[PDB]
């Protein structure tokens, strides 16, 4: 009941760009239900938008832990790994993402960047 | 019909390889940061570290609303591979009302 | 010598194939609608009908007086093959007096 | 961070061959007249002496401070191989403070 | 102790009009005490102000459940029912409100609107 | 894990000056761990900044209760006691603060103000 | 005494029946959205769906501070029974200082 | 949503009998001179030819675009039954964008 | 013909009974304080001493020159039966030159 | 070098005894509310409660950024021992760029 | 709360001995010419009659309304013991509303 | 008589010891850089290198014409014993015409 109320509050907040308030809402929500894959992922984009990377990563493997079938989550994790300079795990993330969704020129391209950047 | 406009800026930027050019454009457009992106092959001759250098580069042109401008430029500068990101903005004085409505809808 | 100018606008437009690009430029120049026209090969990546698309396009740059601007833009929008014509105008702040006299004479 | 700027102008010019293009750019940069120069391959179709002509040209884009602008434009017009030099200036409204300090230092 | 601290924080927030933050504060407070009629009602006005109606309604019957003696709550519920096009329950709400407080020309009038609008 | 996430969110909020949101974050955090002396103290500065004094005081003796070794906390409590007109407890607070940190001309001075103001 | 004022706007709106007129006014005033509301009986003749129509309507005049203006207008437009709410704002240039203090206190 | 507007004027006028009031309003609206017209019953007390007089009159309020304003006012003054026509114009500072588009379409 | 004007203000005021309304208007006009006065029957709903109240009132509209404005407003506030007089002023931006000359002559 | 500045205000205030003077200055500086504070011994002669009084006081001068100004003034007025706090602000028109950078860093 | 102000001026003046300083301040305050006066001990080093001189003087700071400013300055210059009176005025841009009301009441 | 002035600036500066204070003032006045200089004993409490410090300092106030301002400030900053010279300028809005003529003659 109330958990999805605060969840919708969280997305309507995220639409407004006030990231920290959405962070607070998502923490409060996961206090109710620590087992919402959608909430975990949405907190993931929130962390990514604000830019602090490590907790974004941790939320990402958490989200993949309770739900491994999100190609977009894989792609976002790969972008984060690129941002950190971690290239290998980015490679596996993009490979798995394109396995889940091949017709994403974004995923193919990002694999290409990883190959080129690891090359140098 | 043509109407005067003031919420459009043209972001100018260049990168070495067309790969990361299209990557930055793709990332901006997919998340709605920049709905209009263009790429061109260009040759850059610069004075680097006290020496002149010749190189072929790829120029990026970004048009977006002034409200989304700050977020896009911040995302660029933190994400721009060079620690000294390119930031040049040009504002067109007018455009068709059709683009006004469309870009407002698409941005 | 350089003098401040305010009657110049830069019309930006793109088309798929260089054929119709040069045709529109030729038609504009022959009847004096646009005395200065340029063409460049460009690659366009757009979100079409909800999907991203990669294509190579050709960009048009048109500079003309503000008095002739309305006629030219109307002729474009009624004649532009796409039902949603491109209309972007940029004004240079100054130029040589030599171009002022010449373009006034040639436009 | 992005800051509003008003001391930047964009000089637009074209020449027939990429040789004299790079020569003019090189001469300007080496003596500090223009610290930022770009070259592009372009096709020019003009009405010459009453007749239309097709040619491939090379466009120059020059950004410099308004204080150095007069010296650079005078050097161009006396040195421009065509007796009718190209003079088009565009001002960006804002840029990163990093370029403000750097270009002030490098210009 | 702390619950009324966050409660006062909630009202001082509501005075500022930043509705979503007050929403978050009220959710946090009811996590402490789910049995505060005043908190339930105040969250009710918050939902009404932001405009999302259904959860405002649910908070309203919750508030009437743990405290049925709030005529102003009845009137606000009736205004919400009017906003939704639900006219009958608005009629009973206004009748009960005027029973609790007759000398409220607002309640008499709103009953009149309900009669007229149901008539058409 | 998450508690220090919301804690860092709290300080980054406090840096922005939006005091009430930091208040909410700190309440949510202490709901997780009521035993964080640093969180108690930081909520103390938050209350002091917003100006409502009594709950600032209570948070202060709470913080001194789980950690009595914060001279800066003693000094802030003394400033609060000065603000309230409570002069004696301010005197003991400053004495204990200078005992913990003597080389603080602030503490010596504030003791001087307390002496002068109690004198009148 | 009279002093120049700039934080007052006059919201003009009409509704068919005096019932919902007084209801909207009452709802606005009770929750402090609008501390000053007036009602008048008026006759409206409009071109509806391509046809002219005669009707008797009731006009609402709302004066409030510019800070509370946005909330009030949003509440109206979401709550206005017609899907096309009436929004007309007029600002008085001056008023007595007595109303300045009173309305600041009462709004 | 509310947007700032500057092309709206409010024409204030009164006539003795509600007949010619509705006639003038009807004539203006039917030929598109004024798409928005209102009538109110009012009492006028004036100093006529050196003497004070009490009478009941009917006030007209006309809102139209500034471009159509001159034609409407000229038509009034030549057509106003009194040789000294009433001309008072008030401009609202803002309105909903919905009326902006609608009145632009309907005027 | 219509000319821009800036010396006209519209004083808005209401009183309970039409008697004292016409009395104030009559006193103002007879001594030339206000040459133009109007009266309308209106219903006022106000929050009095913490309670909402419904009453029927009568609204006064006063137009006069800015030079005579101060004297008129002072006479009102000292003479207004309520110790908290109503003071709201609105300026029309333009009017016919005929009224300019006439009101200058009659005020 | 000297540059024009607009974000500096000079807060003027006096207190009876140099103790609370230095205390307020110390409290402001330690928490970064005011990074620049000065004290002077002054003699104040005032008309108190209808009577003239001679006293020796101590004047405070506070310079801070306009962004921090509101917080500092609020902290003063709630904390100023007199229920009628002193609030006088003066803005210098220019200063050295060295202070601009330093005070921006230190405030 | 702090409000923008424009009717305050700061008159700066110095005299040799603190006697006539306090006398001028006392005379100004007792007759209401200046309700706020301050005195400071200062050292003056001046070029007198072509020669440099060291002396200890006493500086006066006067804040008053612009309406009373002319009378006060005239009274000074006719009464200033030196035939070349000191006249320096500084205006604070803002102050607390509490001083606005108080000084308006006390001046 | 008092006249509005705009060529006066008040330079604020402090130094540790009254010696170098009077030396700087003397050097400025003897060569005509500053014809008006004042000194006051003040106490400075600053946050130095991360630590708060109490010291007694001496404040300098310099008034000069805007034309001589640049030379004086440059001489200060190159000659100021601290590598971070104090530069604060305040402009009085008006003064007696007698000082206008005298200071113009003496500066």
């Amino acid at each position: 009941n109330l958990a999805e109320k605060m969840y919708k509050a969280g997305q309507i907040e995220f639409a407004k760009g006030n990231y920290e308030t959405a962070i607070i809402a998502y923490t409060l929500a996961l206090l109710k239900d620590p087992n919402n894959a959608e909430a975990w992922y949405n907190l993931g984009e929130a962390y990514l938008a604000l830019g602090n990377y490590e907790e974004a990563i941790e939320a990402y493997q958490k989200a993949l832990e309770l739900d491994p079938n999100n190609a977009e989550a894989w792609y976002n994790l790969g972008e984060a790994y690129l941002a950190l300079g971690d290239y290998d795990n980015a490679i596996e993330a993009f490979t798995k993402a394109l396995e889940l969704d091949p017709n994403n020129k974004t995923a193919k391209a990002g694999l290409k960047l990883a190959k080129e950047k690891k090359a140098l | 019909s043509l109407i005067e406009t003031a919420d459009l800026r043209l972001l100018l930027t260049t990168v070495p390889t067309e790969t990361e050019a299209l990557y930055l454009a793709l990332a901006a457009v997919e998340k709605g940061l920049a709905a209009e992106v263009l790429i061109t092959p260009v040759t850059r001759v610069r004075r680097e570290n006290g020496k002149l250098v010749v190189e072929d580069v790829y120029r990026l042109s970004f048009k977006t609303t002034r409200e989304r401008l700050d977020a896009l430029v911040a995302w660029l500068q933190r994400r721009h591979p060079l620690a000294l990101p390119e930031c040049l903005v040009l504002t067109p004085i007018a455009s068709s009302v059709a683009y006004r409505d469309w870009l407002r809808s698409s941005l």
